Formats: structure tokens, C-alpha cells, sequence
């Protein structure tokens, strides 16, 4: 509120530990939610098959 | 696919039907010591077959077996590459 | 030799022979156990051949 800054509480409260990368395959990917660009906007992102 | 003892089979064919039975001979043994290849050799009647393999029982075996099958027919430049998905599975 | 605490022992081995190499272990694994329960078991006054 204002120009007065506060903590981070959700993303401490999210992020207890780094989740780990893992792949997915097509049989579970084919069901997974469409990626939508505003949760890519501005994230970190990895490689998980090279 | 050779599934039992197919010697004894080609045997029990030739002394059933009192074909003469299966005479068999070893022409050659190529290779070094601890990599031999025996070649043994069937032959009854006219119908003389081939059978190859590490040893001459195993030799042996596959000769009877193909002449087995022939007596009843006649009456990359790249390594694969690995997915990155392997565990280590608990022994 | 991996004698550290939660130490990782790997064995690498191909798919056609998997199932030769797991019998060989437990055939390890058998053999340390009845060595382990033969000397367990076994009793003798004289202790010596």
C-alpha cells in the first residue's frame, strides 16, 4: 500500500525448496494444462532434455 | 525359436520313417582360442545342412534344427543416443 | 570401499543382462548370509582342527 514495501510472504510461503526439473512425455503432457504466456513472462525457466 | 531338442527330433524322424540316421561331420574350426567357430555338418540321404555356432554342441544343434525345418518344408555411422529419464533403481 | 556414511555404490550393467547380474548378487548376498549363520550357529568345545 503505497510506496512502502513489505515481505514477500507468498513466494517464501511457495517456495520452501527449489522444485526439481523434470521432463515430461507426450502421454502426460497431452492433458497438462496449455501454457498461457503471462506465467512465462518474466520467470526462469531450464532445459530439462538437452 | 529353437524351443527343445531338435537333434532328438531329427533322430526320432529319421529312425521312424528308418531314413538312415543323421550322419554328422565337422569340416572346419576357424578362429582364435577364446573366439572359435565351429561348423558342423548333417546330412541324411541327399539333404546335407549347415549349422554354426560357439561351440559344437551348439553347432550341432542349430544343424539339426535347420534341416529339421527343411526336411518339413521339402517333403548407421551414429551411436543411439540415451534419454536423459534414467533412475537409479534400488538392488 | 564406500565405507562413508550413506555412501552410493553404482553398478553399471546392460538390459540383456540384467537378470543374470541380479541373480549374482543375490547369490552374493546369499552366500555372506549363510557364512554369517554358519558361524553363528555352529558350536565346538575344542576350537581347534
Amino acid at each position: 500500500a503505497g510506496e512502502q514495501k513489505c515481505f514477500d510472504w507468498e513466494l517464501m510461503t511457495n517456495f520452501r525448496r527449489l522444485p526439481q526439473s523434470h521432463g515430461s512425455n507426450v502421454q502426460q503432457r497431452e492433458q497438462q494444462p496449455a501454457p498461457r504466456p503471462e506465467d512465462f513472462e518474466g520467470k526462469i525457466v531450464t532445459q530439462w532434455y538437452a | 525359436k529353437t524351443v527343445g531338442n531338435p537333434i532328438g527330433w531329427l533322430q526320432e524322424m529319421c529312425m521312424q520313417r528308418r531314413w538312415p540316421p543323421p550322419s554328422y561331420e565337422t569340416e572346419t574350426e576357424v578362429g582364435l582360442p577364446h573366439e572359435r567357430l565351429f561348423t558342423i555338418a548333417c546330412s541324411i540321404l541327399n539333404y546335407r545342412e549347415m549349422g554354426k555356432g560357439k561351440s559344437k554342441k551348439i553347432a550341432k544343434r542349430l544343424a539339426a534344427h535347420r534341416m529339421w525345418m527343411r526336411l518339413q518344408e521339402t517333403p548407421i555411422d551414429r551411436y543411439e543416443q540415451v534419454s536423459k529419464d534414467f533412475e537409479f533403481i534400488k538392488i | 570401499r564406500a565405507r562413508t556414511t550413506e555412501a552410493k555404490f553404482v553398478l553399471f550393467t546392460a538390459d540383456k543382462e540384467r537378470e543374470k547380474t541380479i541373480q549374482q548378487i543375490y547369490q552374493y548376498r546369499k552366500a555372506h548370509n549363510d557364512i554369517a549363520e554358519y558361524l553363528k550357529d555352529r558350536v565346538l568345545e575344542k576350537t581347534e582342527p
